[PDB]
């Protein structure tokens, strides 16, 4: 096959890395993240968690090519609050929110062994 | 004969000086891609 | 598909379809021409939309998950033949299996996938390097003497090697003789063909379009219940060529799908295919004009416009994108004018 | 003919006149998404 | 983070082939990301390796092998304990992951015999195969309880082939898809006004607009918010509908936890501190 | 420079030399120093070697051209 | 020609409904009745079953089919 | 010994065509001037 | 190798070690069939 195999679209290699920590060389106090082997499934929820937080000034994400698998995150916050803690507190709020959704999901499905009516 | 090979009727003029073959080339099927730049041409993996 | 017996015919250019589905919106004139029994494609749901602008100028966008299920999967059937004729008075071809030392002229390939008779068996992973038909011939014989026997003598390697482009498998091997009185062979190479990006396609309305790009099911928009489209065509391709009939099949196929009856496509009828067909579609629980709204496959926002969805019967041209390629850095060069080969 | 050859039509033409339509008002979450899509950017969010 | 949105799950109706539930109080990005997980994320066991020993029917081997992996194999036997082949570092295949599937059938009579999925035996230990008169012990099936037919063998046709059952998910190939389609709908009255709807009289009313019977022809609401998301997950028969959601929510947190661990690894390797 | 049977290398006496078809070069196993000067290829000129006619069409086109003999009536 | 399992659009089974659809037409000559008792409701499933021909009956009628 | 090759300064290596190479991209057949322009390579799968 | 072609009419094998001109018993035609390669062939189910 001329194209890549079916497992290359998600499985990384021995010389490639996942997230990459890179700082910006323009605005003061900023970082430009780079996550490899990922589409728009994860990049859309990172911007939503940083937009609701009023401690974030700028937040965006793009891809170098849609056929490939690579996303980057450029976040800019206040000069007092470090941008590294903004992405860290955002990944912990999403896991805690999805954990409570599964707990309430198991109670509703187990509250009607015979029927609601 | 000898004149036909040089006159031009598919001889050493039209078939060589005016129409020969070169090396290092590729010719596939073009596909639209507005996401690329104005100079980023497509290069297949099998051709590379 | 074109006939019924597919195992007795051995043509150099033969392409069959796994699931030859008959077209929904068809005419009663083709019933006598034997068209519904031997179609040329399936009734793929074609949703007119812009998507991401990758279906520009005679090109469409398809689904990667749909191809994995059996979307226009064909098999490349190519049959070869090699006549075992004479080469002079005492010169002829002999089907055998020589070795590396008992023969000369084997370029670089070896006989690791051949048989003792001199042919190949069905089921061998042949490639663009192996030998499909092995045969030798001699010419000097009595000329090469005076301590020149060794083991190869004058055994010239005139075997038939496969071209560096076919990467299939041997399916059928037939050996017989013709009116010439020579025992020849005839084998067929079975190759797997999948609609990859770049292949040339067409349509039943005349708006041909190659495979522009293929995304997954999650990266494509969907309606309400989960109706994911299969082929996305450029909406601007209709007013640029005044192809109004393409929108008729896209609307007639939706009404016949909700009813369950093969609707007639007579171009000279009195049933009024403008108001009567549109009013019947609104009774089942859809829009009378056939326009529907979809959702974003990346963010989840409702589409402002209305995607006109509906099934449309297409075909598949015979223009392999992987066969029309030609690239070389440095290879064989001729001697007449020191130029490359033909193609 | 002292005129450029670069043409912007077909899909890249209708979306241009529709983006500048009077009935278009982007929200707050869609502006920051389009700012990152820019290949180059000084890093100054415009005033609403 | 201090303030956050809390989930709200209300199960509407659950059956054996589909499930319907309503999710409220969540972000728009969560409603679209949860649909991508319910399709290509859940690990499903299916046939991958295929070897044909002898075939003398009317169909070639490249057509039977394509329909073998498309068979919706059930996964109601805890398939998460199976280790992947790329991480087992064994000898290609092993009984701990690859399930041996052998087939042997011969038609000697004159009439045409129908070969279904029941003739596909297995040398592996007592593991539930495909849904074909083995699990549905309650006499309440369709009419014969079948899933797929191999090929109509006539007098003088045999079929013997071997195959294994590896591990995969929907992102690798479309044959590991346990869910057919997932419905999605929110606010039938169009409060956010993302579109226009030319002439709302021609647009019919959907099945979800019955709870909000409005006669004002699409009411307007400026202070709108994506609230109340409808769902109707319909499975294709590879896994229980209410079980797919239970197996997807646990698998989604494992992917997010891997990024959190990788994030802390890059901080320790770099000269930047967080504490 | 005339003792060139089929194998030769300026550094060591060559013994074996393969003929690659995908590239048309004289790749040497024990080293790799090609001999250069590539003429017509054996694989490319297969159908034009020895029996380079339209299925038995001798008549030897040299002087007395007479397309008959065998298979030419 | 052997209808496949799971439609190309949605994914509902339909490959095992061809043997039952031919039997319902003998005792009930109604297209709107046999397509409803088989669980088919959406228009994406009716397209796979209705727009499908069974040419395998003409291929199995041959005699040289053993080697 | 591919991993043990004695090389110094002044040799020529025929490596692959990596990114950043300006190659020509003509039309064939050519009708006007702007039909034999150059572009930069870009590795991507499929023969497109 | 016992695989020595198969007749196309009577559908009977020959299984002889000789270089006969694809001859067979009783039937005198030239329709020859061939068996399957006895080798571990790895296919696919994609
Ligand atoms: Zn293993
Ligand atoms: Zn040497
Ligand atoms: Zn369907
Ligand atoms: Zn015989």
């Amino acid at each position: 096959m001329n194209a890549p195999p079916a497992f290359e679209s998600f499985l990384l290699f021995e010389g490639e890395k996942k997230i990459t920590i890179n700082k910006d060389t323009k605005v003061p106090n900023a970082c430009l993240f780079t996550i490899n082997k990922e589409d728009h499934t994860l990049g859309n929820i990172i911007k939503s968690q940083l937009l609701k937080d009023p401690q974030v000034l700028f937040a965006g994400y793009k891809v170098p090519h849609p056929l490939e698998h690579k996303i980057i995150i450029r976040v800019q916050t206040t000069p007092d609050y470090s941008p590294q803690e903004a992405f860290t507190n955002a990944i912990t709020d999403l896991i805690s929110e999805l954990s409570l959704l599964e707990e309430r999901f198991r109670v509703a499905i187990k509250d009607k062994q015979e029927g609601i009516e | 004969s000898l004149k036909q090979r040089l006159k031009g009727k598919e001889g050493r003029v039209r078939g060589n000086l005016m129409g020969k073959r070169v090396d290092f080339s590729a010719r596939t099927v073009i596909t639209p891609d507005p996401n690329l730049s104005i100079d980023q041409v497509g290069v297949p993996r099998s051709i590379a | 598909v074109y006939i019924t017996n597919f195992h007795v015919r051995m043509d150099t250019l033969a392409h069959v379809l796994y699931y030859p589905q008959k077209p929904l919106v068809t005419t009663r004139s083709m019933e006598y021409l034997r068209f519904r029994e031997l179609p040329a494609g399936i009734n793929s749901i074609v949703a007119i939309a812009s998507y991401t602008g990758y279906n520009q100028e005679d090109s469409v966008i398809m689904n990667r998950s749909a191809v994995d299920r059996g979307f226009f999967r064909s098999v490349f059937y190519r049959s070869y033949k090699e006549q075992e004729s004479k080469k002079g008075f005492d010169q002829e071809e002999v089907f055998e299996k020589p070795t590396r030392e008992t023969c000369q002229g084997m370029r670089h390939a070896i006989y690791d996938k051949l048989d003792d008779d001199g042919l190949i068996a069905p089921g061998v992973r042949v490639s663009g390097d192996d030998v499909i038909i092995g045969k030798t011939v001699t010419l000097p014989e009595n000329e090469d003497e005076l301590e020149s026997t060794n083991r190869r003598y004058t055994k010239r390697d005139c075997s038939t090697f496969l071209r560096t482009s076919e990467t299939g498998i041997v399916d059928q091997v037939m050996v017989t003789l013709n009116q010439e009185g020579y025992k020849f062979c005839k084998i067929r190479v079975r190759s797997v063909r999948i609609p990859q990006i770049g292949d040339k396609f067409a349509s039943r309305h005349g708006q041909k379009g190659t495979c522009g790009i293929q995304y997954r099911q999650e990266d494509m928009p969907f309606t309400c219940e989960g109706i994911t489209p299969d082929i996305i065509i450029n909406p601007h391709a209709i007013p640029s060529r005044m192809t109004i009939g393409h929108l008729i099949e896209c609307l007639q196929g939706k009404v016949s799908a909700n009813k369950g009856e093969i609707g007639d496509a007579t171009p000279f009828n009195d049933a009024v295919n403008v108001q009567k067909i549109s009013n019947l579609l609104s009774d089942y629980g859809y829009h009378l004009r056939g326009n529907e709204v979809l959702y974003n496959g990346f963010t989840g926002r409702k589409i402002t416009s209305q995607i006109f969805i509906g099934p449309t019967y297409y075909q598949r041209l015979k223009h392999m994108v992987d066969d029309k390629i030609h690239s070389r850095a440095r290879g064989p060069i001729q001697i007449l004018n020191r130029q490359p080969m033909e193609g | 003919s002292n005129r450029p050859v670069m043409g912007i039509v077909q899909d890249t033409l209708t979306a241009v006149r529709k983006f500048t339509k009077r009935d278009v008002f982007l929200e707050r979450g869609e502006v920051m998404n389009l700012l990152m899509f820019l290949s180059t950017w000084d890093g100054k969010v415009p005033q609403p | 983070m201090p303030y956050a949105n809390q989930p709200t799950v209300r199960i509407t109706e659950l059956t054996d082939e589909n499930v319907k539930f309503i999710i409220e109080n969540t972000d728009l990005a969560v409603a679209n990301s949860i649909r991508r997980v319910f399709i290509a994320e859940v690990p499903i066991i299916a046939i991958d390796w295929v070897q044909i020993d002898a075939n003398s029917s009317v169909l070639h081997d490249e057509f039977i092998a394509h329909r073998l992996g498309l068979i919706p194999l059930i996964s109601d036997d805890i398939v998460d304990k199976l280790q992947y082949s790329r991480d087992c570092t064994c000898e290609e295949f092993c009984p701990e992951c690859s399930v041996e599937f052998t087939l042997d059938v011969r038609c000697n009579e004159d009439q045409t015999r129908h070969v279904t999925s029941r003739d596909l035996i297995s040398n592996s230990p007592r593991v539930i195969p495909v849904t074909s008169r083995n699990r549905d012990n309650d006499p309440n099936d369709y009419v014969e309880q079948d899933d797929i037919l191999i090929v109509k063998l006539r007098k003088g046709q045999e079929l013997r082939l071997r195959a294994y059952a590896k591990k995969g998910f929907g992102k690798e190939h479309a044959k590991w898809n346990p869910t057919a389609g997932v419905a999605f709908e929110y606010d039938p009255d169009n409060a956010l006004r993302h579109t226009v709807y030319p002439k709302p009289e021609e647009w019919p009313k959907s099945e979800y607009s019955e709870l909000d019977e409005d006669e004002s022809q699409a009411p307007y609401d400026p202070n709108g918010k994506p609230e109340r998301f409808y769902y109707n997950v319909e499975s294709c028969g590879s896994l229980r509908p209410e079980t797919i959601v239970l197996s997807a929510l646990s698998g989604l947190k494992k992917k997010l936890s891997d990024l959190q661990t990788q994030l802390s690894h890059e901080i320790q390797s770099d000269v930047l501190t967080i504490n | 420079l005339d003792a060139l049977p089929r194998v030769t290398c300026p550094n060591h006496p060559d013994a074996i030399l393969v003929e690659d078809y995908r590239a048309g070069d004289m790749i040497c196993p024990e080293c790799g120093l090609v001999v250069g000067d590539r003429v017509i290829d054996v694989g490319s000129e297969w159908r034009t070697f020895s029996n380079d006619k339209a299925t038995k069409d001798p008549s030897r086109v040299g002087d007395s051209q007479n397309p008959l003999l065998s298979d030419g009536d | 020609m052997i209808i496949p399992v799971r439609c190309f659009t949605c994914g509902k089974i339909v490959g095992n409904k061809w043997e039952a659809y031919l039997g319902l037409l003998q005792a009930e000559y109604t297209e709107g009745d046999a397509l409803d008792a088989l669980g088919l409701k959406r228009y994406c499933c009716r397209r796979m079953l209705l727009a499908h021909v069974d040419l395998i009956e003409k291929l199995l009628n041959y005699a040289p089919l053993e080697k | 010994k591919p991993s043990d090759l004695h090389l110094q300064t002044g040799y020529k290596v025929e490596r692959h065509m990596c990114d950043g190479d300006i190659v020509i991209f003509n039309r064939q057949p050519t009708l006007h001037k702007m039909s034999m322009m150059g572009h930069r390579v870009r590795i991507l799968p499929w023969s497109t | 190798q016992p695989m020595i072609y198969i007749c196309g009419e009577c559908h009977t094998e020959n299984e002889i070690k000789s270089r006969d001109p694809i001859r067979c018993r009783e039937c005198g035609y030239r329709i020859m069939y061939k068996k399957r390669t006895k080798r571990l062939v790895v296919f696919d189910a994609r």
